[PDB]
């Protein structure tokens, strides 16, 4: 048996791109007291990219970027500033489905202190940013397969108002879909969640254990 | 009418050269080299005889040599002048001119 | 013609500034940034020398600078001065000047 | 409600307090018209919306369209 | 020329208020405010200069201000005036005058 | 007005001789619009009488033979003489002429 506890933000999603590595022993992106920008939409356009970076180079902190992807010219953009004059960007891919991935930005939303750009019904657009509508957190960890966010600045009445929610929710959710609680593990970390990983030498054992 | 680079433009057309467009904008934050765009601010560089229409005698262009010009983003056709870039347009077509 | 943030429009062109549109309407309620259309009241700022044609003279254009004006919501051109934005018009497409002074009392 | 109205709904709720809700209607089909025609009669006076007698949106008055307590 | 509400229409346009909508037609039975529709009678309340095309000389508009005209069913834009609805027209456009 | 390998043009129009055209194939490849061929480059060498219009005189072609000119990518006719090739194009269209002395 093991008891593994999990508190910060994880999600299975790595950096697109290798450029963005900063350790070289590990391979990671490792970055503290960063800002985090999310991103409903695509990100591939240049011009609604540049001015998030302009205010990220002006409070000297580093910036990590949450998209349903990021490519295009802006990509260029963010490798280009990364390799040529060390900025300290990465860019990750949203956690993915579909439906549940708004769900989950905007949970890295509320936990980070923030907004989620891109189209809800009031439309944030991504060229008209400002420093309150970013995010902040404590420190962030990238690889190729997942990403780290931690101990992240927001309101904490708010967040624990998230948390009152989707229990609420799931509890009234005749659901096979389970992923309600891959969320509420989520916006409950840095508060946290246990682990219970089980032993054994077989299914069999595991499972009367 | 005047010319450049050994290149006179007819009638009513106008060539100019588009000046160098933003690599590092406002803050401090560096942009790919053909990004999204082509630049619309350029310095005309060579001007046709006229039209001669709106009358029977030859009405000249209506822009001079070595003006600043705002050109639209659609028209004119590209040419290339000892392996650089210029771009050729109607006197009509052109928006704007730069005063000092 | 004059000319207006040392840019001087051409031929027939006059250059103006939509004036902002609506944010909170009327009594105390404010609308979100989508429902507004383009704006279509506007002060003219920039004009051109003329027309060089009906005639074998340049024929000036019909507005002045500073002039309250109606656009048409189609056939217009955006322009970036001092990272501001202004619109440019042909004189024949716009529709309507407002008046400066009365007659009559 | 949807649209561009529930846009002015909300974010407009978020200032100064000011109280609205927007809710639909008890609906399925032409059950639906019988249930507002009731809660109509019920809060006295109340029409919208495609006709007997014709009330449109945009005209409205103080005294409208029936009221209401809580 | 001459304006209205504060508003002068531009070369070849005039303005014009549409007349009131029949709510008792013909036979005694009355009509829904959705059932019509634009009013094709219009009394005019502005007109513009006029157009100099049609000559070396300004051309003014064949409409007078306060006449009864018909209008096309297609053309003309709507304008808003204080905070009423008002219809702008080419001269061209407009198809008859109403005379007394 | 002049005239070139037996053939006069009429008109507007003038006749004239391109550097080699095709830049869609390479080699044996093909390429992307780069503006891949928006203009040629070629000498002129034929010329029609001109326009009987903007007037009551016939108005004279702007190039007379021999000058070197730059055509649009698009409009012009091709003409064989002598199993030739060469293009026929109105004065209007013609974008620029090269000069020979300052």
């Amino acid at each position: 048996d093991e008891l593994e506890i999990i508190e910060g933000m994880k999600f299975d999603r790595g950096y697109i791109s290798p450029y963005f590595i900063n350790t070289s022993k590990g391979q990671k992106c490792e970055f503290q007291d960063a800002y985090v920008l999310l991103s409903e939409k695509k990100i591939s356009s240049i011009q609604s990219i540049v001015p998030a970076l302009e205010i990220a180079n002006a409070h000297r902190k580093p910036l990590v970027i949450i998209a349903e992807d990021v490519d295009g010219e802006a990509l260029s953009t963010l490798v280009l500033n990364r390799l040529k004059v060390g900025l300290q960007v990465v860019a990750v891919k949203a956690p993915g489905f579909g439906d549940n991935r708004k769900n989950q930005l905007k949970d890295m939303a509320i936990a980070t202190g923030g907004a989620v750009f891109g189209e809800e019904g009031l439309t944030l657009n991504l060229e008209d940013v400002q420093p309150h509508d970013l995010g902040k957190v404590g420190k962030v960890i990238v690889t190729k397969d997942d990403a780290m966010l931690l101990k992240g600045k927001g309101d904490k009445a708010q967040i624990e108002k998230r948390i009152q929610e989707i229990i609420e929710q799931l509890d009234v959710t005749t659901s096979e879909y389970e992923k309600e609680k891959l969320n509420e593990r989520l916006a409950k970390l840095s508060d946290g969640v246990a682990v219970l990983k089980v032993g054994g030498t077989s299914d069999v054992e595991v499972n009367e254990k | 009418g005047q010319a450049f680079r050994k290149f006179l433009p007819l009638f009513d057309r106008v060539l100019v050269e588009r000046s160098a467009a933003e690599t590092v904008t406002k803050g401090g934050i560096m942009l790919p080299e053909k990004s999204q765009g082509k630049v619309l601010q350029a310095t005309v560089v060579a001007v046709g005889s006229g039209s001669k229409g709106k009358g029977g005698e030859i009405q000249p262009v209506s822009v001079k040599v070595g003006d600043k010009v705002l050109l639209p983003e659609y028209g004119g056709t590209k040419v290339v002048l000892d392996d650089k870039d210029y771009f050729l347009f109607r006197d009509g077509d052109i928006l704007g001119k730069y005063v000092d």
